[PDB]
């Protein structure tokens, strides 16, 4: 029943603590990712999120919640 | 219109164009085979007699 | 076949789907699933003849 089924490599390249930094956000019915695998409280300096992701989903979001496993 | 010659621009994966500081395209990558080429516009100049 | 919906809480976003058929109130009165005097069924069919 899904829609969208890209396949990707793992996030966790990095084998250093490799802070991962997450962006989403929704605009006019199409969701936006962005990813950034920066190796390093959280530090300071600059480091520009990459939009090389995208996984569209499009409906509506109001609340989230994180899974773990 | 214009000349097309091999650039040393180094394109991140996700970008496909170059614009100027006016917003004009000042570089642009080949669809068929990725790589970049700078865009420079023909020869030109002013004629006074 | 074909219905349209006439109630809705909100506004709708450029390019949003709504699918839930949930019973409008339009007053203090809660529905509660039961379409009472205050309480309308979103979809309309179309008549065509």
């Amino acid at each position: 029943n899904c829609t969208f089924e890209y396949v990707s490599q793992p996030f966790l390249m990095d084998l250093f603590k490799n802070l991962r930094e997450f962006v989403f956000k929704n605009i006019d019915g199409y969701f936006k990712i962005y990813s950034k695998h920066t190796p390093i409280d959280l530090p300071q300096g600059f480091s520009a999120l990459e939009p090389l992701v995208d996984l569209p989903i499009g409906i509506n979001i109001t609340r989230f919640q994180t899974l773990l496993a | 219109t214009g000349v097309l010659t091999e650039s040393n621009k180094k394109f991140l994966p996700f970008q496909q164009f170059g614009r100027d500081i006016a917003d004009t395209t000042d570089a642009v990558r080949d669809p068929q085979t990725l790589e970049i080429l700078d865009i420079t516009p023909c020869s030109f100049g002013g004629v006074s007699v | 076949n074909y219905l349209y919906r006439l109630f809705r809480k909100s506004k709708l976003k450029p390019f949003e789907r709504d699918i839930s058929t949930e019973i409008y109130q339009a007053g203090n009165r809660p529905c509660n699933g039961v379409a009472g005097p205050n309480c309308y069924s979103p979809l309309q069919s179309y008549g065509f003849r």
